[PDB]
Formats: structure tokens, C-alpha cells, sequence
């Protein structure tokens, strides 16, 4: 089907440049037009700029001074820069077709950019561990903690994810070290303890780091 | 500058019930037909509903309905589902032949009321990985309660401890409504090995519940 | 036009 992959550096520095990509699959770029989006942790979606399907670009009056959409026709791309950033900057970016009157409407995965002078940190990955003999009533509860990473985000998945049901990944919280945590549970029979095997997958791409981890019982 | 104001900017309803969100737009959109309706999950991307104004895009229910003229524009849910809690964004398209722009609404969070549930509450000692970096977390997990508001207080040997916690909360579950919460209590190894008792109070309305263990047992 | 700016 159509596809809109989006691409382009995480982590950036205050005062440098961001520079996000996004390449399209099954249509072409330069015949339609295509806006930049973005979003701050935790607050609303803001526009950018539009690129047409003629090529030009307009842009919100706030980033028009710092912002620059361009597409290469060739690789099939739509492409956005932004300079001297600070860490207001910070927040998930999306390429789209907004599709506010037409019916075609496409967005890219988003993209999280960090604006912080700190660097790259990989996880720690713990296991929350079940307790051999039941505490509960036969649900048990078990998980991993992902500590001390920078920036974000990581993701984590259960059993490469085909565990699903009852897992709660909880937002991370920045902790006084300046380095991320968060834990990831899931709640399952405890009679299950003994017969399934339990993994986390843990994957911290602004590091290309992945942690697989066996939890077990105590 | 083009401004689209929305109101409520948070409601709560309960399922079944009917939601109506409203969008004044500062000016005419373009060709008085460029507004969509987009709806947020908890750690998605924005996803289209509506778009010129009125047009159900295909597999989206029917109980979403947009409607609105000039610059008043509306979102009706006809009747509200669990799996409906999300944040709703209005998006309009304005310009000229010679200028293209486009505006979010400020975003509405649609919240369920349901009825109040007593968190599953489990606690987790440091991991022997864990201790051997010279840092303790012990966590406290309280899954699927409802309404949000819960005190978690910590205990070590009895002494209630302060400033060394940090928590983190999921948002309304899209199945049964519920959240999950985690409690982190952040120590040295040396003073983890001081103490014996470790215990994790929740009291939500006339019930406190408290989960303990003793170090060196499980 | 489907879009302004065209």
C-alpha cells in the first residue's frame, strides 16, 4: 500500500539544526502537497509549513524565520530543516497530507527530536520478578525496568509481541540524573510461571541498542 | 495568523453518553469545505475521522459525525464507546491561489467516567542484578483502578520515607477504562542493606492497602 | 483546486 517513512536524527544539539526526511512508497511526492507537523510532549499538534504540489512552500508565521521545506523529485522525498534550535524545540514530527477537503490523507510514523546538549546513554534492563509462591490470587504480576537511558524514546514489547494483553509500559519519567526510566508490566495466571517463558524486548534506537530479558521466577 | 479555538478543551462523559465538541475557526476555511477531525490514542499518531466538514472516512464508526458551516464547525459522537478516549483535533485549510496555510484546534480530551475500581497492588524488590551497580529500586505497581486520584506512600522499617519516590501513570485503558500506576523508590545499595521492611501504602477513598516484603525473603 | 496555493 502507500507508505510515508520518515527518517532523520533524534538527538540535536541547542543552537544546531534538526533535519528530518520522509520518502514516499506507491504515489509520488511531487504531485501532491505534503505539510510539516509537530507535537511537544504532552501538548497539541502545530503546523509548520505546507509544501504544494507546485512546489512552493508557506510557512506558520512563527517558524518561517528558523524552517526551510524542500523535496528532491528524484529520490521522492519531502524534507525538513530547522536551525538554531533550543529545547522548546523539542517534540514528535510528522510529515503528512493533512487531507482537510481531499480524501487522500497520509502521515509518516513521527519522529521524536530531542533537543539537549547531553549524550547517547543505552539502558540497564531489570527484571520485575514474580515471586515463586503466589502472593496474589492467581494473577501475577511481572516486569522489566528500563533505567538510565538518554534521550528517548525506547519501546518494549513482550515475547517479540505475541504477549499483549495486560502489559502496561509506563510513559518514562526524567529522573534527577537526567537519564531516563520507565518499567514495563504485564499481569498473567500464575500457574503460567512454570510453563511460559516471559522476554521483554527492549529496543533504544538513538543508541542502536536492544535488550532481550528473561524474567524469572524470584 | 489563523486561529481555530475549540471547546471543551476536556470533557468526561460516560459510555453510551452523547459528546458534542465545537470549532471556531478565526476565519472562512478554504472553499468554506477544508476541515477535518482527527482523533489521538495514548502513544499514536493523529488518525483522520472526518474530512470536508461532514465525509465519515471509510471503517471509521459511524457514531463519529461532523458537521458545521462558515467558520462553526462540530464533532459529534453519537454514543460513547470506551475505546473513544483519545484527544480530538479540529484542522482547517485557509489561504489563497497564491498563499496555503493550515491550523489545529488546541485539541479536546475526551475522558470516561466509569465506575470506581480498586487497584491490583504488587511489590517488587530490587533485582540481584540490580544491587550489584550500587543502586536499589523497589516498585510499586497498582494496576486497573479507577477514578486517577491514589496515594501511594512508602514505608522503610516503619519509617515513612519522603522525596525518593517518583511515579508514573498510563492513561484510561481503551477496554475497561481503568489506569495502572507505578511507584518507584529510589535507594543506595548500602542503605537498602540497612533495613529489613519494605512496604508500598495505596489509600484510595476509606481503604488503604499496604504490600510489604522483607529483604532476603521471597 | 483541491488545495490553496496552486
Amino acid at each position: 500500500e502507500v507508505q510515508l517513512v520518515e527518517s532523520g536524527g533524534g538527538l540535536v544539539q541547542p543552537g544546531g539544526s534538526l533535519r528530518l526526511s520522509c520518502t514516499a512508497s506507491g504515489f509520488s511526492i511531487d504531485s501532491y502537497g505534503f505539510s510539516w507537523v509537530r507535537q511537544a510532549p504532552g501538548k497539541g499538534l502545530e503546523h509548520i509549513g505546507y509544501l504544494t504540489a507546485g512546489g512552493r512552500a508557506f510557512y506558520a508565521s512563527w517558524a518561517k524565520s528558523r524552517s526551510t521545506i524542500t523535496r528532491n523529485t528524484n529520490e521522492n522525498t519531502v524534507t525538513l530543516k530547522m536551525n538554531s534550535l533550543r529545547a522548546e524545540d523539542t517534540a514528535v514530527y510528522y510529515c503528512a497530507k493533512l487531507g482537510t477537503g481531499s480524501r487522500f490523507a497520509i502521515w509518516g510514523q513521527g519522529t521524536l527530536v530531542t533537543v539537549s546538549s547531553a549524550s547517547t546513554k543505552g539502558p540497564s534492563v531489570f527484571p520485575l520478578a514474580p515471586s515463586s509462591k503466589s502472593t496474589s490470587g492467581g494473577t501475577a504480576a511481572l516486569g522489566c525496568l528500563v533505567k538510565d537511558y538518554f534521550p528517548e524514546p525506547v519501546t518494549v514489547s513482550w515475547n517479540s509481541g505475541a504477549l499483549t494483553s495486560g502489559v502496561h509500559t509506563f510513559p518514562a519519567v526524567l529522573q534527577s540524573s537526567g537519564l531516563y526510566s520507565l518499567s514495563s508490566v504485564v499481569t498473567v495466571p500464575s500457574s503460567s510461571l512454570g510453563t511460559q517463558t516471559y522476554i521483554c524486548n527492549v529496543n533504544h534506537k538513538p543508541s542502536n541498542t536492544k535488550v532481550d530479558k528473561k524474567v524469572e521466577p524470584k | 495568523d489563523i486561529q481555530m479555538t475549540q471547546s471543551p478543551s476536556s470533557l468526561s462523559a460516560s459510555v453510551g453518553d452523547r459528546v458534542t465538541i465545537t470549532c471556531r475557526a478565526s476565519q472562512s476555511v478554504w472553499r468554506n469545505k477544508n476541515v477535518a477531525w482527527y482523533q489521538q490514542k495514548p502513544g499514536k499518531a493523529p488518525k483522520r475521522l472526518i474530512y470536508a466538514i461532514a465525509s465519515l472516512y471509510s471503517g471509521v464508526p459511524s457514531r463519529f459525525s461532523g458537521s458545521g458551516s462558515g467558520t462553526d464547525f462540530t464533532l459529534t459522537i453519537s454514543s460513547l464507546q470506551p475505546e473513544d478516549f483519545a484527544t480530538y483535533y479540529c484542522v482547517g485549510h485557509y489561504g489563497s491561489e497564491n498563499d496555503a496555510y493550515y491550523a489545529f484546534g488546541q485539541g479536546t480530551k475526551v475522558e470516561i467516567k466509569r465506575t470506581v475500581a480498586a487497584p491490583s497492588v504488587f511489590i517488587f524488590p530490587p533485582s540481584d542484578e540490580q544491587l550489584k551497580s550500587g543502586t536499589a529500586s523497589v516498585v510499586c505497581l497498582l494496576n486497573n483502578f479507577y477514578p486517577r486520584e491514589a496515594k501511594v506512600s512508602w514505608y522503610v522499617d516503619n519509617a515513612l520515607q519522603s522525596g525518593n519516590s517518583q511515579e508514573s501513570v498510563t492513561e484510561q485503558d481503551s477496554k475497561d477504562s481503568t489506569y495502572s500506576l507505578s511507584s518507584t523508590l529510589t535507594l543506595s545499595k548500602a542503605d537498602y542493606e540497612k533495613h529489613k521492611v519494605y512496604a508500598c501504602e495505596v489509600t484510595q477513598g476509606t481503604t488503604s492497602v499496604t504490600k510489604s516484603f522483607n529483604r532476603g525473603e521471597c | 483546486a483541491g488545495x490553496a496555493g496552486a
